[PDB]
C-alpha cells in the first residue's frame, strides 16, 4: 500500500511512502553494485501521503495526520516541521520556482507554504472536497487543483 | 585474607591470590565488599580465613570482561540472548541501552517464530530476470521463479514469461495487529480494495 | 517447568534467603546458580512475585531491624545508629540489586515504577526518616548542634554530615527529604539568629565595630555552613542575611551610633 | 566446621557456607540428606568441617525446584535430558506430562524434533496472485506456485490457473494432543471423507 | 595417593574432586581402580599428590554426571561424538546407548547435516492434492510439487496431474546397531526388484 | 621471584607463565613495560611474585596467539569484538584490522541478519548444465534450475533450455577503503544502465 | 630433578604431568626434543623441574586429546584452525592430517556460509522416480526435480523424462577450498574437455 | 536510557589516575579502568571531548608543576 | 559490474576486476574437478578496469587512483607500483615482448 | 606479505647466535627462542634469504675455523 514514489532530480535516489509512517530513501548508486536503502526516516505523525525531492539530501513529506515537514535525508532528523492543516496533509506538488510547495489536504485548502520557512504563504480555499492531486504550472506561478 | 594487597578467594574449594583491583571496579558488585574489612564478615573460616563465594560458574566470565570493559558479549553460539540474560545479571550500567537492541534483535530474530515474511511478486520477461536478480535488494534473498505463458508467441520475447518470487524478513518486534487512529488511512484502503 | 509446584528446594520465597545475608552471613546468595536460566526472568513472568517480594521483604527487614534500632536511641548515639543502619541497608540493597537487573531493565521501567535499588532507597527513606518520631529526632539533632556551634561551643561535625548527606541522597534525585527535615527549620533559626545576633552587636559595639564584627560574623558563619552542612545551603542562608541584617537594616543605618554614619 | 548450625558444602569442591535450616526442609531434597548429621554417612569430611556436595553446579541449578533463591526452567537453549530428569526427580506423573508438553511446546513452536508444519493450497488465478503472495497471511511462508493447463484464453487465465503451495512452522498445538471425543464430529469428518 | 573419603582426579590435568562412592557405581569403568587409598592404584603428583588419569576432562563431564545422579546431561555445546567416546572409554553400555540416543537425535535434527534424511514421492491430482496437502503428517515436510503431462484435455482432471516430492529429517543411527539386513529380506528384495 | 629470564604474569587474577621474548616479538606492546625488570611498574607484586595484570585473560589468548605466531584466532565462542578490545589494549594494528573484518563478516550474516546475498542466473542446457552443476563454484550454492518454456529448436535441446539460479551468501565484511564508488565507476554504471 | 618417566610440562601456566611418550606422536616433534634436556634450552621453570615453552594450553587441548587417546575430536566452540596452528607449531604431521580431516567435516559443517559444496544432476524415467528418490543415497539431500519434453515415447514416460538435483554439504575437494594438483589428472581433464 | 552518570564517573577516574601517573604513584590504577572508561565513553561519540580533556589535562600538569621546577633550576 | 577479465598465458588462470577493490584470481584446473578461488587480491585503492597476467604468480592490475601496479597472486601484496597518470589506469596492453 | 627490517635484525641475532653456538659456546638462547626468531620470517615468506645466509655463514666459519687446522694437523 505505497500511494507515493518520488524520481529524485539526480536519479541516485527514490523515495517511497506508504502506511509504513516511514518514508524509505532507496540508494540507486552502490558500488556493491546492489540497490541498498539509503536513509530510512522514521518519525512522521501519521502515514506518507505524498513526498518530493526537492534536494537529493532532504525531501519534502506530506504525512498524515496534517504534517508536510521537511527532512534532512542525511541526518534522518526534521528540516522544517510544518504545522496548520486541519485534515491530514495528502496532496503535494512543488513549483518549478521550487520554492513553494503547496499541499492539498483534507482539510479542503491548498496551503501553499514556503519551502524553508516553515511558514504559509497563503491558503487557497475554494474546493469542498479534499484535493486529491496538484499539479503546478510550468513557471510555478499558479497550480490546478 | 587481608594480611597483603593480595586476598584469598573461594572459587571451586580453591583459595586464589587476587589483587583488590581484580574484585573492584564499582561499588554495586559483591567481589567489591570483600576488599572492605569490617567485624560483621562472616564469611570466615577455621581452614585458613579465606572467603567464601557461591561462584563455580558457567557464564559469569564473558560477561565480567564485559564488566572490565563495557562492550555486550554475543558469541557465534551465545547471540544477544547471552547479553539479555547474564550481562544484565552482572550489572553494567552501559547495558541499558545497548541490551535494548539485544532487546530488540533478540525479538527481530523471535518474531520471526511465526515466520513472517514479505513475500513479493515481480513479473519479468526472461531476458529481464538476470539483471533484476543480480540486483536484488539487501535483506531481500530470492525464493522462487515460475514460468508462465503468454497469449502471443507462447510467452517467450513477452514481459508475461516469468514471475519471480522474493521474501524479506521482519526485523519487527512481535505484533498482533497494527492500528493507527487515522480514519483517512482506513478510507483509502477500503477504496483500493475494489 | 514454569508451571505447577515443584516446592521444596529452590527459586521462590526468598525473604529468608535475602534476610540471611542482610544479617550480613555473607558466602554469596545464589548469584551462580541463577547466572545459566536467566532467559526467562520475562518471558514467562517470575518477575511480579519476585519485585513484590522484594519490596516486601525489604520494608519488613525495615520495621523488623532498622526502625526499633533507630528508635532506641533519643538524639545521643542515634546518629550512629542511624549510619550502621544506612550502611548495612546499603551493602544488603547493593548485593540485592545485581540478581534482578534484567526483569528491572525490562519490565519494571515498563510499567513506570522506580529503579530498583532507587525503590530501594525510596523504602528506607519510608520507613525509617518519612515516619514521624524519627523525623523529629533528626529535625531536634540537626537543629541543637547547628545552633551549638554557632553559639560559640565546638562540636563533633562528621555524624551531622553524614546524616545530611543521607537527607540529600535519600531526597532521591532532588534535596525535598532535606528541605521538608531540616532546610526550613534551619533557615527558621538562622533568621532568628542572625536577627538576634545584629541587635547584639549593635548594642554592644560601636559603629565601625559593629561593622566589622558583624562583617566578620557574617564570614564566620557561611565558613560554618560550609564545614557543618552542605553547599546547597549557602543561597538560602544568604537570602536570610539579605533579608536579616540589610533588609532590617535598610533605615535604622543612616545615623548609626557613637561614630555614627554621617561621622 | 559442619557439626554445628552452619554447615560448608563442598558443592563443587566449591566450600557454601549455609544454615542446617536452610537445608533441612524436607528428605524429598536430596540435600536435607547431607546437613542432617546421621551415622551410616559416608558423603562427609572430619579433616574440615565439611559436608560434601557430590554434584557440581552445572546441572544443580536447572533443577525444576521451589521455595529457595535461585531459578529454573528449560529454555530455547537449555538441555531437554537435564529439565527432564530434574522433573522426575521432583516425583508427579502430572509433573512429567506438563515437563514434556513445555520441552514440546519450545520445540514444536520452531517445529524442531516434534517437527509440527501447516500447508495449505491456495488455488489462484493469475491476476489475483500478487495479491496473497503481498496479502499472504503474517505467521506463514510461501513455499511452491505451480501453474496448471487450462482450456480457455489460451492456456492462461483459467478459473483454476494456479496452486499457491503455502506453509508455516508451529505447533497445531504445544501439547502434541490429538483425537476427539464429540462423535458427532466423527460423523461429520466420516460424511465429508466420501 | 592421598587418603580422604572424596578422591582429586588429575583430568587432563584439572582437579575432579568427587566422592568415592559415586565412582563404584561401574566397577566396571576405569573410575574405580583410581578410587582405591590401597596398593590397587597408586598415582601421585609432585605438586598436590592427586592421582592422575590420562583421559580428558572435556567429555568427562557428562559421563561423571551420569555415574553421579544416574542420567547423563549432554551439553548442547559440545559434540555429542566425543560424549560417546569417553562413554567407550569406560564401555558403559546404558550410557553407550544414550550418547547414541542423543546422536541420533542430532541427526534426525541435523539431517541436513551429512546424515539419514528420508524422502519420498507422493501422486495426486488436484482435487486429492488439496486433501493429503492438508493431511500431511506431521514430520514430513513438503519440499516440491510438479505437474506431469496430461493426455486428458491439456492440463487438471487427469489421474497424471501431480507428483508431490515430500521429505522428513531421519536419524541417522550410529553404524554396528542398525542396517543390518536378512537373507530371506534379501530373498524378497531379488523378487521384486525384477 | 618475578623475572630472572622468564616472566610469570597475573592476568586479571590468573596466572601465566611465558618469557620475556615472546612478549618481545612485539617490542611496542603493552606488556613490554610488565614483563622487563624495570621500577616504571604500576602493579607487581613481589612477595610472592608474578607482575599484576588487570586485564581479560579470557580475551587474552587470541591476542597472545598474534603476540607469539602473528596469526589471529577466531573461535566460536569468541566475542571477536572483545579480542578486538584485547587487541587494542595491546597494540597490534594487523591484529585489529583482521579482527574487524572477522566482526564485520559474522555482523553481515548474524547481528546484521543474513544480508547482500549474491545473486546470480546462469543460461545452461542440459549437456552445460550437468557438468556445470557438477562443477559448481566454490563457496555457491545451487538454489533453482527452471526449464524455459521454448519453441524455437523444439523445447528441448536447445543450448538456451535452461536457467539456473544460484546463491553465496556474504557473511563479508562492507569495504572500509570505500564501499562508495567514485564518479568514473557512476560514470560507467550509468552507462551499462541502458 | 626435572626429568623421569613421565615429564612435567608447563604449556602456559599450567602444569601437567604426562608421559615422555605421550608427549611425543613423532619424532620431529618440538615437545619430544623439549622432553630430553638440550643444551641450547636456557629458559625453563626449574622451581618444580618443568621445562617452560609458551603456548596456549586450550589449543594444546585437542593436541593432547589425540596424542592421548589417539583420536582427534575438536570442540565445535573451538578453533580446529587453533589446532592446527598447535600442531603446526609442534611440528606434527600425523595432527595435520586429522586438523585436515576436522577442518573437511566443518567445512561441510559450515558448507553454508562460502565453502565448496557438492551438486550433482541425476536423470530419471517417471517410473524410475520413485525408486531413484526413494533409493537416493543417505549423506545427500534432494534439491530440485525439474519436468522436461519427451523426446521419445510421446511426451510422458520417457528415459530422459526428469532431472534431479541433490547435493552433499561436504566439499569435493581433497581438503578446503585448495587441494594440492597433479599434471596428469590436468592432462586428462584437457583430454575430455574438448 | 542516559549517559551522563558514568561519563562523569570515567572523566572522574581518567583524570584521577592521569594525576597519580603524573604524580607517579607505583601502585594500583588498574588498566582495565582506564581502558574501560575510554571505550565505554568514545563509543558514544564523545571522543572529541576525550582528545580535548586529555590536551587539557597534559597541558595544566605541564603548566603548573613542572614548568616551574624548569624555570626554577 | 566485471569490468575485465584476462585470460591466463597458461590457460589455467583467470582474473577479475570489477567495482571491487579485489582483484579475483580463480585457478580454473585443479584436481578437485571444478573452479574455486586461487587467490583474493585485497588492497587495491582504486577500482580495478583492466588487467593483465604477467606471470601465473603475478599480474599487472589497472585500479583505479592512477594506480597500475603489478601484483603478487601469492602474497596479495602489490610488488612494483606505478602511479603517474591522472584518474583511474583503465587501460592495459601486454606486449608479445 | 613482505618487509625486511625486523627480518633483517632477527637474521642478525640468529646468526650471531649461530656463531655462538657453533662455536660451542653454551649460550645462544634457547631453542625454543631461536626456533621462534627462524619462524616468524619463514612464514614471512623470506627463506629463501635464510637460506642464504645459513649458506655463507657456515662456508666462511668451517674455511676459517677447521679447514685451516685440518690443514695444519
Amino acid at each position: 500500500w505505497v500511494m507515493t514514489c518520488a524520481y529524485a532530480p539526480s536519479g541516485n535516489y527514490v523515495a517511497c511512502g506508504g502506511l509504513d509512517n516511514i518514508c524509505s530513501i532507496y540508494n540507486l548508486k552502490t558500488r556493491e553494485g546492489n540497490v541498498r536503502v539509503s536513509r530510512e526516516l522514521a518519525g512522521h505523525t501519521g502515514y506518507l501521503s505524498c513526498c518530493r525531492f526537492l534536494d537529493d539530501n532532504q525531501i519534502v513529506t506530506s504525512s498524515g495526520d496534517t504534517t508536510c515537514a521537511l527532512w534532512d535525508i542525511e541526518t534522518g532528523q526534521q528540516t522544517t516541521t510544518f504545522t496548520g492543516h486541519t485534515g491530514d496533509v495528502m496532496s503535494l506538488s512543488l513549483a518549478p520556482d521550487t520554492r513553494l510547495f503547496v499541499s492539498g489536504a483534507c482539510d479542503a485548502s491548498a496551503k501553499l507554504w514556503d519551502v524553508r520557512e516553515g511558514m504559509c504563504r497563503q491558503t487557497f480555499t475554494g474546493h469542498e472536497s479534499d484535493i486529491n492531486a496538484i499539479c503546478f504550472f510550468p513557471n510555478g506561478n499558479a497550480f490546478a487543483t | 585474607g587481608s594480611v597483603s594487597k593480595w586476598v584469598r578467594l573461594n572459587v571451586g574449594g580453591t583459595y586464589f591470590l587476587t589483587t583488590r583491583q581484580t574484585l573492584c571496579r564499582d561499588p554495586k558488585s559483591f567481589l567489591y565488599r570483600l576488599c572492605q574489612a569490617d567485624p560483621d564478615l562472616d564469611s570466615d573460616k577455621d581452614e585458613t580465613g579465606a572467603y567464601l563465594i557461591d561462584r563455580d560458574p558457567t557464564y559469569f566470565g564473558p560477561v565480567l570482561n564485559y564488566l572490565r570493559h563495557g562492550k555486550l558479549v554475543i558469541n557465534k553460539d551465545l547471540a544477544e540472548e547471552g547479553v539479555l540474560e547474564e550481562a544484565e545479571f552482572y550489572n553494567i550500567t552501559s547495558l541499558i541501552k545497548l541490551v535494548k537492541d539485544k532487546i530488540r534483535e533478540r525479538d527481530s530474530k523471535t518474531s520471526q517464530v511465526p515466520v513472517k515474511h514479505v513475500y513479493r511478486v515481480l513479473q519479468c520477461q526472461e531476458e529481464e530476470l538476470t539483471q533484476m536478480v543480480s540486483t536484488m535488494s539487501d535483506g531481500w534473498k530470492f525464493e522462487q521463479l515460475v514460468s508462465i505463458g503468454s497469449s502471443y508467441n507462447y510467452g517467450n520475447e513477452d514481459q508475461a514469461e516469468f514471475l519471480c518470487v522474493v521474501s524479506k524478513e521482519l526485523h519487527n518486534t512481535p505484533y498482533g495487529t497494527a492500528s493507527e487512529p487515522s480514519e483517512k488511512a482506513k478510507i483509502l484502503q477500503e477504496r483500493g480494495s475494489r | 517447568t514454569m508451571d505447577e509446584k515443584y516446592v521444596n528446594s529452590i527459586w521462590d520465597l526468598l525473604k529468608n534467603a535475602i534476610q540471611e545475608i542482610q544479617r550480613k552471613n555473607n558466602s554469596g546468595l545464589s548469584f551462580e546458580e541463577l547466572y545459566r536460566n536467566a532467559y526467562t526472568m520475562v518471558l514467562h513472568k517470575h518477575g511480579e512475585k519476585l519485585y513484590t517480594g522484594l519490596r516486601e521483604v525489604v520494608t519488613e527487614h525495615l520495621i523488623n531491624k532498622v526502625r526499633e534500632d533507630v528508635l532506641n536511641s533519643l538524639n545521643n548515639n542515634f546518629l550512629q545508629t542511624l549510619n550502621q543502619a544506612w550502611n548495612d541497608h546499603q551493602t544488603a540493597m547493593v548485593m540485592i540489586r545485581d540478581i534482578l537487573m534484567y526483569m528491572d531493565r525490562v519490565y519494571v521501567q515498563q510499567n513506570n515504577v522506580e529503579n530498583v535499588y532507587n525503590l530501594g532507597l525510596i523504602i528506607f527513606r519510608d520507613q525509617v526518616v518519612r515516619y514521624g518520631c524519627i523525623r523529629d529526632h533528626l529535625r531536634q539533632t540537626l537543629l541543637d548542634m547547628i545552633a551549638r556551634e554557632r553559639k560559640g561551643e565546638v562540636v563533633d561535625r562528621g555524624a551531622i554530615r553524614n546524616a545530611c548527606q543521607m537527607l540529600m541522597i535519600l531526597g532521591l534525585e532532588g534535596r525535598s527529604v532535606y528541605e521538608e527535615d531540616f532546610e526550613a527549620p534551619f533557615l527558621e533559626m538562622s533568621a532568628e539568629f542572625f536577627q538576634m545576633e545584629s541587635q547584639k552587636f549593635l548594642a554592644e559595639n560601636s559603629a565601625s565595630v559593629y561593622i566589622k564584627k558583624v562583617e566578620a560574623r557574617i564570614n564566620e558563619e557561611i565558613e560554618r555552613v560550609m564545614h557543618c552542612l552542605d553547599k546547597s545551603t549557602e543561597e538560602p542562608i544568604v537570602k536570610v542575611v539579605e533579608r536579616e541584617l540589610i533588609s532590617k537594616h535598610m533605615k535604622t543605618i543612616v545615623e548609626m551610633e557613637n561614630s555614627g554614619l554621617v561621622h
